[PDB]
């Protein structure tokens, strides 16, 4: 009901999904083998946002695996809960994209994507009535951030009334692994900006630095940084699955959070995150939730909060608790500090309940916030590539697939425009 | 530049050599390791023989010295196929990708203690509805 | 008998020059492969968020 | 599925390939007769034969047969199929004519046979890899040649070419100026990309760290090979950030002209005085970027980065590779060119590195192999440059090369093809 | 169960039939002695079909050995596996043929052969139920190509209804052993077309470059070219006394194969075939197979098939594999070789397959092919005959027995109907 399908493409793409799936096995209480050993009655009582049934009694979720590579399948099918996905929905091709764009969108991708169309296309008629699609991916890589967009391309122009979501790892100059970063990245979050609905961006080095000083752990991992960022991604559809005070779906966040059609860039955050050491010290109340909600540096992005002014921001509860401390606390909190926030939007803040928390968990909270100060990730990116490209430095290898300069000039035109709007409205006053 | 005829035993490197020092029946095939892959006088004093290569003395029916051969190679599709319905077992090759045998096929200890290891573990289903 | 020259346990042809130490034998034979340490990963990192307890 | 094509020409080649071959055959536990004692990596190099052992995927072509023949009646005579080791009878002498004019054109049609018949059973060719000494004329004849034949037989395909240039003052030949700049200007225009392999480098590095005073050949070949299995060891084992063959020229090749990189290698410390230290990876990742551990007789602080791409190998781990990253940004001596603010590619893989018994290196966890693009390649080419125009002045030696059948004028367009090399790369290197 | 004779006369046929029968009792298991020593039982439900049972639990060929001098059946029966044969079934004249046609079909043949008519009837109502009959002979010899010609025409003409095949050693004009090669070889090509159900044609150069360039042996014999051809004739009736999954016998054989009456002239092949070099590294598998089998090279006569086009090939695999690669691999090497296939006819490849593999081997092949490249060697034959004509040479030896030359006349005139015949189908276009 309202039902919402998983598809996935590139390796980190593969990698978050991989680990999404076990929060939200575990949640639901499935176990690898896909047969339900759970205690609760509620367990099963939404199974059907994710989940399909088999004869037998089977529970299968509706994620398609999607690349040029089948390195990283072969590699996840051996993995933990890598039973469960149905063996006929991974489609892989036997080149690899080689992270070229040109390779990934035009070349292999559009050949290829036929067929992870068709069984998209299976799978959207088989739901019920569809709500909307969610995607993961990378937009540093060749193959994600070509194929990925594209693919969303052609699901948009076919269901324009549907929502679309999507997290995208966006690459940090701190943080460098390829020297082609920014070229692919700025081409596909050109077509991004058209046609998502909703976009909330993930930095690795922002994450690093989660990892070093909230849970003061010495040996982080990309398991590790995986996992938060999948319980980032339960956090907004448990509302969807399991009952509370104030329902809030994704259309519910879209219509709340959306001024303008453009503005559609998100950063999330989760809490409580505490270190093992320190866990038995805290003593959870919605007070401290909230203060670490709101701190800047528990944000999952390298946007910094306090350099601009809040457009919008929204709070999804989970547990038990009064709706008076939260809202009151809301209050306090938009009075105490603003400053940060618009003026001519006055009470700003979306709150939502949900009865059920997470796993061995009393109280969480899920943030996601629509601020101008995203505009510095744009700024920096766009730096870089105007750097590259003002010496036509590794141009000649995009350029041999069939693009031409004109297109990296539209796109970096475009995206120097949408941050200039995008902080036209910070300076704004009512 | 092209071959010559015979002129020299087998032992020299003229034109066409190597088949003949494969070939069993010739006296040259199993040479002796003191013979060249030698330091010194003085580390070894008794020979040791090597062989060159390992090939059958039969140019056709070259496949012998392979035991599977023989055991397989009076057994017809009836029989390999046609056993018996209570010990029969599928032989067919499928696609490699899906006989992946994940690691929990691959060991099952892992998921038995997985499960109470963290699924149905703590979870804290409290509802404030007046009726419920 | 040349073998002490003093230029024999050294430059010795194509080999390592004896730089005669004595490693502990009780250990370091068998399957001791060099290093700073294990680079000790740290204690429980999936479960932090979790608790389970 | 994954596989990749090794050509080996000249004895040099031959010799070189041996040590990767003992080296490959090792990791993979495989012995010498080519059966495995007791999942499957090894179809990046070898192929099933259908039951028992594996056959490996190269050639090895001379027109001297000694080498070809010791190769064939050595410990490994078990190994190599016996009709891929294509040996001529006489030698080209040093001669670049001999060899790509009269002898090589008559072995060439057998090596693209076998070439064709390697090929159509492989079925994911990720590319060729070929090895060659420059200052040979055979070498660097066959290497032209079959580059040249293989440009257009199979187009796109990517090769990768591990040549051995001359050192700056040590010589063994008194004429390889001549065939080292006309094979240069062959593979130019015809090589993806270029390694520069001189070994005197490798001496040093041998003199300094193995502390080996009186190195043999057999040394720098295990060294070379050890280089060769750090760069493709991604392919065939898995890692937390894989790179592929496809992975390298996409990322090291800002213009078409320019793609010639040296390599370094790090830690090389014999097992007497790794015991006593502790090998980090900050410590190991700048002894890779030190000047005097580049198996390249090139000054890196003479010129500027332009791209660099490192493999890790071991048990290393991805924040501890930024802390390091940081720091060699950090640093004043090395700068990097003014277009590029990011030039690190890095990949990471488990497998910790293999060690030949009775050799001279050492077993730790953690490795790192280096390639650089830089803009101070362009001296050993002046240099090069220089003894060609000191030699060809009063046209010593021509009439060697005129009586072969190759036509006077060609080193004329040779020579204006490095000038206009040197002059790309002095014209790239200037900042905006 | 539908049994098969032997018979062999002259030199070369003696050779061949000792070295088949050999490569016989080798698959068969049987020793010197004529006693059984097999493993499988699949070894004795068809071993009537080549040999007769005797007392004491012992076998013997059911082989007929004939020739006008004595030397040739004492080597025989001095070399190995010579106490198979009866001793009955040697029958020998004392004076020879020396090369003279004359003399073995006119003169000595025509009083010897009552005797060898006597036997192979004996052996003929031997049988319950008789197949048909396999001939081995050499037509550039006197005895055997006059003699065994005439025993040809005489059972065809007692037993019309039964199929018989013949191995025919021509006489190849690059290796020239006698000087009077082509008048008998002429005048046993007439006698052949009118009798024979099958030929197929062997030749001694053909063997040698085989030998030279595909096996790479220094010095080769008479004995390995004979163990070729009895490797080759014996792939012939494998599924006759074998199991598999598509059986066929030689009148299969000769109705899938024969167009027209007179066009009943076949050229083999045997596969695989390697070198001592190579012998484990390379695979057996049915391309491989289906690639060396249609090599030009590899053909056991000296015509060029690449000069002309194919009626009818039929292959017989041996051992166990799947039928659907060995009809693709036809499929692919017809559709890729159009230009070398009559057109008029379509689907001209026959497939049969056998589950019993030769001995010391997996898979093996033979192929037998009738195509309009054959007629070269008789072209040559004619211009020989033609030139030695014009001028009556060694004539007179033959007009010294009431030999004519009207009918050499008459023999080459027929000869050169046959090859215009046969070459005017090469370009018949439908
Ligand atoms: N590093 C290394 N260099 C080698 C080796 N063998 C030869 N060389 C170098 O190659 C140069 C000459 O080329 P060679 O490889 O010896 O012979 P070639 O290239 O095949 O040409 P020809 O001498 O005509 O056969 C010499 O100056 C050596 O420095 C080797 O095994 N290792
Ligand atoms: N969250 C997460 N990110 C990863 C992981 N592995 C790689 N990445 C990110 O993926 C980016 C590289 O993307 P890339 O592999 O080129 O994308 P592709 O071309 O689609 O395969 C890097 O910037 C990494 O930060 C992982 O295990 N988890
Ligand atoms: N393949 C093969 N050919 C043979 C053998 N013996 C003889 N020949 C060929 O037969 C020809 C001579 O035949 P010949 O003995 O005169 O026939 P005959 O007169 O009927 O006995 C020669 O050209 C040989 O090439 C043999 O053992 N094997
Ligand atoms: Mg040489």
């Amino acid at each position: 009901m309202r039902e919402i399908v998983h598809i996935q493409g590139g390796q980190c793409g593969n990698q978050i999904g991989a680990k999404f799936w076990e929060v939200i096995s575990d949640e639901h209480g499935i176990d690898p083998t896909g047969t339900y050993h759970g205690d609760s009655d509620l367990q099963l009582e939404r199974i059907n946002v994710y989940y399909n049934e088999a004869t037998g009694g089977r529970y299968v979720p509706r994620a398609i695996l999607m690349d040029l590579e089948p390195g990283t399948m072969d590699s996840v099918r051996a993995g933990p809960f890598g039973q469960l996905f149905r063996p006929d929905n991974f489609v892989f091709g036997q080149t690899g994209a080689g992270n070229n764009w040109a390779k990934g969108h035009y070349t292999e991708g559009a050949e290829l994507i036929d067929s992870v169309l068709d069984v998209v296309r299976k799978e959207a008629e088989g739901c019920d009535c569809l709500q909307g699609f969610q995607i993961t991916h990378s937009l540093g890589g060749g193959t994600g951030s070509g194929m990925g967009t594209l693919l969303i391309s052609k699901v948009r122009e076919e269901y324009p009334d549907r929502i679309m979501e999507t997290f995208s790892v966006v690459p940090s100059p701190k943080v460098s692994d390829t020297v082609v970063e920014p070229y692919n990245a700025t081409l596909s979050v050109h077509q991004l900006v058209e046609n998502a609905d909703e976009c909330m961006v993930i930095d690795n080095e922002a994450l690093y630095d989660i990892c070093f000083r909230t849970l003061k752990l010495t040996t982080p991992t990309y398991g590790d940084l995986n996992h938060l960022v999948s319980a980032a991604m339960s956090g907004v559809t448990c509302c969807l699955r399991f009952p509370g005070q104030l329902n809030s779906d994704l259309r519910k966040l879209a219509v709340n959070l959306i001024p303008f059609p453009r503005l559609h860039f998100f950063m999330i955050g989760f809490a409580p995150l505490t270190s093992r050491g320190s866990q038995q010290y805290r003593a959870l109340t919605v007070p401290e939730l909230t203060q670490q909600m709101f701190d800047a540096k528990n944000m999952m992005c390298a946007a910094d909060p306090r350099h601009g002014r809040y457009l919008t921001a929204s709070a999804l509860f989970r547990g038990r608790m009064s709706t008076k401390e939260v809202d009151e606390q809301m209050l306090n909190v938009q009075n105490k500090n603003s400053s940060y926030f618009v003026e001519w939007i006055p009470n700003n803040i979306k709150s939502s309940i949900c009865d059920i928390p997470p796993k061995g968990l009393k109280m969480a909270v899920t943030f996601v916030g629509n601020s101008t100060a995203i505009q510095e990730m744009f700024k920096r990116v766009a730096e870089q590539f105007t750097a590259m490209f003002r010496r036509k430095a590794f141009l000649h290898w995009y350029t041999g697939e069939g693009m031409d300069e004109m297109e990296f000039t539209e796109a970096e035109s475009n995206m120097n425009d949408l941050v200039s709007e995008y902080q036209q409205y910070q300076d704004a006053t009512a | 530049t092209t071959e010559p005829e015979k002129k020299f035993n087998s032992t020299v490197l003229i034109g066409n050599w190597y088949e003949e020092r494969c070939d069993p029946n010739r006296e040259q095939s199993k040479f002796y390791n003191e013979r060249k892959f030698a330091d010194n006088n003085y580390q070894k004093y008794t020979l040791s023989e090597n062989k060159f290569q390992d090939t059958s003395n039969s140019w056709l029916n070259f496949q012998e010295n392979k035991p599977e051969v023989k055991n397989d190679q009076f057994i017809t599709m009836n029989m390999q196929e046609y056993k018996k319905p209570s010990e029969q077992k599928r032989n067919s090759e499928l696609k490699p990708f899906i006989v992946k045998k994940s690691h929990f096929d691959k060991n099952p200890h892992e998921l038995e203690e997985y499960r109470e290891k963290w699924t149905k573990s703590a979870h804290t289903f409290d509802r404030m509805y007046l009726g419920t | 008998k040349e073998a002490k020259y003093h230029s024999r346990q050294v430059e010795p042809l194509g080999k390592r020059m004896e730089r005669n130490y004595e490693f502990p034998q009780e250990v370091h034979q068998d399957n001791f492969k060099f290093g700073v340490a294990t680079i000790n990963s740290e204690n429980t990192a999936k479960e932090v968020m979790f608790p389970q307890k | 599925m994954r596989e990749v094509i090794s050509i080996h020409v000249g004895q040099g080649g031959i010799q070189v390939g041996n040590a990767c071959w003992e080296l490959f055959c090792l990791e993979h536990g495989i012995q010498p007769d080519g059966q495995m004692p007791s999942d499957d990596a090894f179809n990046t190099f070898f192929s099933e034969t259908g039951a028992g052992k594996h056959v490996p995927r190269a050639v090895f072509l001379d027109l001297e047969p000694t080498v070809i023949d010791e190769v064939r009646t050595g410990t490994y005579r078990q190994l190599f199929h016996p009709e891929q080791l294509i040996s001529g009878k006489e030698d080209a002498a040093n001669n670049f004519a001999r060899g790509h004019y009269t002898i090589g054109k008559e072995i060439v049609d057998l090596c693209l046979d076998r070439i064709r018949k390697l090929a159509d059973n492989c079925t994911g060719l990720q590319g060729f890899l070929v090895f060659n000494s420059v200052g040979g004329g055979t070498g660097s004849g066959l290497g032209s040649l079959l580059l040249e034949r293989l440009s257009v037989d199979y187009g796109k395909k990517s090769k990768l070419g591990f040549t051995i240039y001359p050192s700056p003052q040590v010589s063994t030949a008194v004429v390889e100026p001549y065939n080292s700049i006309l094979s240069t200007h062959s593979l130019l225009e015809h090589t993806d990309v270029a390694v520069m392999l001189d070994n005197e480098a490798i001496y040093d590095i041998c003199r300094r760290n193995l502390d080996i005073e009186r190195p043999t050949y057999t040394n720098l070949n295990r060294l070379i090979a050890q280089v060769i299995s750090s760069l493709t060891a991604s392919l065939r084992f898995d890692g937390a950030l894989n790179v592929d063959i496809t992975e390298f020229q996409t990322n090291l090749v800002p213009y078409p002209r320019i793609h010639f990189m040296l390599s370094s290698y790090a830690p090389i410390i014999s097992a007497e005085k790794a015991y006593h230290e502790q090998l980090s990876v900050a410590e190991i990742t700048n002894s890779a970027f030190e000047p005097a551990n580049m198996m390249a007789k090139c000054d890196p602080r003479h010129g500027k980065y332009m791209a660099c791409s490192m493999m890790y190998r071991g048990d290393v781990v991805p924040k501890d590779v930024n802390a390091s990253i940081a720091t060699i940004k950090t640093k004043r001596t090395i700068q990097f060119v003014d277009w590029c603010p990011t030039g690190f590619k890095v990949g990471i893989n488990y497998q910790p590195p293999t060690v030949v018994p009775g050799g001279d290196l050492a077993k730790v966890m953690r490795a790192v192999c280096m390639i650089s693009n830089s803009t101070a390649i362009a001296e050993v080419f002046s240099r090069l440059d220089h003894k060609f125009d000191l030699m060809y002045a009063k046209r010593a030696f021509v009439h060697w090369y005129v009586g072969e059948g190759m036509e006077e004028g060609e080193f004329s367009e040779a020579r204006e093809d490095l000038a206009a090399l040197e002059k790309d790369y002095e014209e790239v290197g200037i900042e905006t």
